[PDB]
């Protein structure tokens, strides 16, 4: 629903609170949980962990015990960590990052996958899975045939690879934002000097966003076509809806993805275009940033001797009521 | 009788509205394609026309246009408040700051207000006299109040009357006149006052 | 590794999502199934209503929140002079992560898991029939590395997520039994025994479905490693194989440890029902013990006990 | 001598178990071998300890412990009140369903917290020091004292310490003795009178 | 193209000022001999000029010129307060006129025919200022010439008749105006 | 199977208290007729019994019995303090003195105290003054529990020293002056 989800959330008190220190700690855990091979994490390891993170924020040493326990305690209520009583374990308990926990932590620690060969490769694989499912869908079969050779592949491999492609995009979205910042600071330090580097960072992401969109368009319809063949093989055996609604979302998500792919590009030209205007405006007419610099200092010294700009101001025309 | 091109202009469909805008202190920037293109072609003749009221039609190095009323002006003249000046300056600053390039030209009343308090004695601004919120608010409203006047003057273009977002125009440079020619504040302001560009407070 | 904190502090990474904002983030993520600053403010408005508050600051607040969402990297902004609000918005990886957790459907189905395992088995076989055969980089990249990383490791990670959702489930039943027994005492026994049994079953099933598959998967993962370990160029096709084998093990292990632990808790609950409730059906003793604690000093007493003198030795 | 007593006595388990019981340890199901051993020769070990004027007692909840009579040849002791207070909260935590998740494992902080909750903190501090009202330096002496009580109770077999440390511990059935003044639905101070007559307790005056 | 006699009006030295005065809402009467003859000479061609601004160059029947803006005006407009309006209706009827007036009379004549209730809402010495203010404006509108300095010892202009009621039946002046006042 | 005499021993009315006593570290000498006789009679078997606990039932050369626990003793162990040992060695020195034979083996807290200051380096004697005379009453009290001393009243004043004090004597060969060796022990 709409305001019903809001009650549900405040009915379960869903919340997340992770100040830098806490987040670092949660992050410190994932880092070690990642290198997991010996088994789960122990209360000993968690504190040993919280201990280093505490030293990182140059604070008291004795309070550790209680804070370490206070911390771990809400990491649990906030549904970020899970606790299990285990005598064998140092501290008599083991902790596991929750799904939510893996989520939040992954974003920060899990390395980012930025490759067109990746996408290409992904699309290929999806193409195969989608072809076979298409053929197999029309070649009919008992119930185990549909649930295993049509539905399943779509649902557990296709729907999965799309969600990844999508994620990669959102990831690519943060790189764009990242390049914008590089360009901002680059310019904020070398002024006219950076003009070269920026255009290169600019030129490079346009090429990237282009290769990606090509790939998606190149496979987009061969793919979309098969989802259709399947969407038809159901026209017949109507009462097989879970396989219809799946083909529907898979189609929507692909459109959703292909759509955005085009839009970002169009959006980048907006930024590019604007970055060129700026240079041509705040840098060219002030090649050594002398004006700008003095204008800033001008803001601090204004009160020592204030002045005001003049402007024409004709008397309005007074009229009756 | 009259110089040919003086008439071609005064008769052009764009004039009455432009004239009305210019006499009200508006600065005609590049965003106003037609009006700007117009003033560009009849610059000299409209120069003749406005002179007749003791007003200099002026084109700045940045390309915008505005009237600069002389002492013996047939069209009354005014001066921005100290807060106005301050806002205008912040606007000019934001206009030359690369740290905002992601905005693509569209700023917020919030980004403005913060930038102001970031670069100016919050104390002295409140000088329009303590730290009371009944005074704090009065600043944010006055700021907005100033932002709207500069909107009427052409320094800024609101992205919706209701909106709290806006675009900045080249006209904000007038706010940096006291720094165009490297010098001493008391000196520059001496030339700005002599030229009719500025006034004392 | 403590560099993590340095880096974390520099970029000032933080997440602050009170139930207040979270609803917003959810409401947003809900509707997202692009977004303009316009639609994004509407959303925040509907949430503002659910908390019956002020409208005087709705405008200023809604934007104040959206910025928070932008500084905490939950939301990504894109200036689009033509969209309503002159801005477009997209949930980020962190944004989608956090929101799926609160909206994605459960997946504790045994059939689901077998299908996943069946699908994985096939790919892991195909990659073995091929990686055994051989070919150019494209063969090993498109017919070995590609299915192991974009399809197999992906399905494993999904199975890993099902177990964690199962850990969550596990906690829930634990909390529920605490509540059930603490409120209806003897009357909640039959209910509690049922929740203990239902959970043990689920666990036992997923794990049994997993173990039954393990051995074969591990087998083909071993074929792919037998061709890749020799050649000094196909390394990348090995740090993956080794990586998946290692992950398949971590899953089969925890599946087991999870059941061990559960069996323990189940025993504990039963012992408790025997010691604390069957021997105090009317729940009087606990009340009395408690009263005896506060009223103890009124007339203090103490237990006796054997206390033989220790053997006093030399030196 | 009965053949079976000789058997019990020749068993490799007896000596250390015997020392334990003489030092006041209570033996519950947790000590698998010893408890199995006692169940086996209960009747005979009963007679043996009787020679010391001591009763080998198996409580209704099943644990064993020696209860010296007043003519005992094995020295008797009496817990302090702080001990009884801690003992009673131990038994309390053991019956608390709101703790089941702990599977019986608890922490010094958990014990201490639950103690201040149900007990008269005011007078609780008086045990530590004659006249002390909140003196944060005394709460520390109270904490250390509660800590010492847990330790003494470990020795008595009321609790098991979890690891190389003393911070966490598991509770035992033997902790039911602390609720003896109420187990038998009666007049709390009537049961106490009965407990005293049986050598289970001694009244604490001042 | 542009009407020749229009440029001739435009080029005339008197324009710049007149133009600014007209656009201000100032009424041009007989007093301003040179201008008023200018607005007579080219009335029609200037009638066209200001039309480009969606303003009409009216000439009240009494002979005085003024610029009336349309809803569609291109010249910024301002509307006098209801108080200013009540002070104009009085300044009319006061115009036994063959005497220069005083803030006194205007203040008296006001508190007289002005409702002792509604006249107190225009100020919801309390009104002795909003009156010296209104009059300050009306002077700039060309309907009162300050004779002295800044003092309130003025002289009424015929332009005030724009505040006069409608003598249509053909009755008497002063009460027709007096009536409207009430 | 347990020997017939072991049982008979544990069945003796004297066993229970003696057993408790022996486990506390008490030394059973001759000024305790009934018990001592008892141990002389069943030494062979009680020897085996106590071995089960990893404790050796020992008869010293001077005749008294006592349990000496091993490192693996299954019986709770305690330990005398340096002052307790010091006092014991001094009690031994006294027993060795010639006066002892003409006092029915009876001495005084003061005498003990005197001899204590005289031989033990008065500096290290502080390691653990009218207090040090009361603290010596403690050591002398535990030592009484151990069977080294017998009190001539409920108080402390004067006491009787038994042959079990040799547990504190020095290794002596035939011909070695016991007193010189004893104070050499007390001294090093």
């Amino acid at each position: 629903t709409v305001p019903e989800l809001v009650a549900w959330a405040r009915k379960n008190d869903f919340s997340i609170s992770l100040p830098v220190d806490r987040l670092s700690f949660l992050l410190a855990v994932a880092t070690l949980n990642g290198e997991r091979l010996d088994g789960e994490m122990s209360e000993g390891e968690l504190v040993d962990a919280f201990r280093h993170v505490s030293d990182a924020f140059e604070q008291t040493s004795e309070t550790i015990g209680v804070r370490a326990n206070n911390a771990i305690n809400d990491m649990v209520r906030q549904r970020l960590l899970n606790r299990f009583t285990s005598e064998q374990a140092e501290g008599n308990a083991i902790y596991r990052l929750t799904p939510l926990g893996i989520g939040i932590t992954d974003y920060y620690i899990r390395q980012r996958e930025f490759s067109t060969l990746r996408l290409s490769m992904q699309l290929s694989i999806v193409a195969g899975e989608l072809k076979r499912a298409a053929d197999a869908a029309e070649e009919g079969g008992d119930e185990f045939h549909w649930h295993r050779n049509v539905y399943a592949p779509l649902k557990y491999s296709v729907a999965e690879i799309f969600d990844s492609i999508d994620l990669t995009q959102r990831l690519m979205d943060e790189q764009q934002q990242q390049v914008k910042d590089d360009i901002a600071q680059l310019l904020n330090k070398d002024w006219r000097a950076a003009i070269s580097s920026c255009e290169l960072l600019l030129s490079e992401t346009s090429g990237t966003l282009r290769e990606l969109q090509d790939t998606l368009e190149a496979a987009g319809d061969k793919l979309q076509a098969n989802l259709l063949r399947i969407q038809d093989a159901t026209m017949t055996h109507d009462d097989l809806h879970f396989v219809d609604r799946l083909v529907f979302d898979l189609q929507s998500k692909l459109d959703r993805i292909i759509s955005w792919g085009q839009q970002s590009i169009d959006l980048w030209i907006g930024y590019d275009r604007h970055v060129h205007k700026f240079i041509r405006t705040a840098i060219d007419m002030d090649k050594n940033r002398v004006f700008a610099q003095r204008l800033r200092q001008s803001v601090q010294t204004y009160f020592d001797e204030p002045w005001a700009l003049t402007y024409a101001n004709a008397d309005r025309l007074l009229d009756m009521r | 009788v009259m110089p040919v091109k003086l008439a071609q202009a005064l008769a052009n469909p764009l004039f009455p509205a432009l004239d009305s805008a210019l006499r009200s202190g508006r600065h005609i920037g590049l965003d106003e394609l037609d009006n700007h293109a117009f003033l560009m072609d009849f610059q000299e003749y409209l120069e003749e026309f406005y002179a007749r009221y003791n007003v200099e039609l002026i084109r700045a190095p940045e390309g915008f246009f505005y009237l600069r009323p002389r002492s013996t002006t047939l069209i009354p003249r005014s001066v921005l408040s100290e807060l106005d000046m301050m806002v205008g300056k912040i606007l000019c600053y934001l206009y030359l700051s690369p740290e905002r390039l992601a905005n693509e030209g569209i700023f917020t009343q919030q980004e403005l207000y913060d930038e102001l308090l970031t670069l100016a004695d919050e104390a002295k601004l409140l000088k329009l006299s303590t730290g009371s919120d009944v005074d704090r608010q009065k600043l944010q409203e006055k700021v907005r109040s100033s932002l709207n006047r500069l909107r009427r003057l052409g320094m800024v273009w609101f992205m919706g009357h209701d909106s709290s977002k806006f675009r900045i125009t080249e006209s904000v440079f007038r706010f940096g006149a006291d720094v165009r020619a490297g010098d001493d504040p008391r000196e520059a302001q001496r030339r700005l006052i002599r030229d009719g560009e500025a006034m004392p407070i």
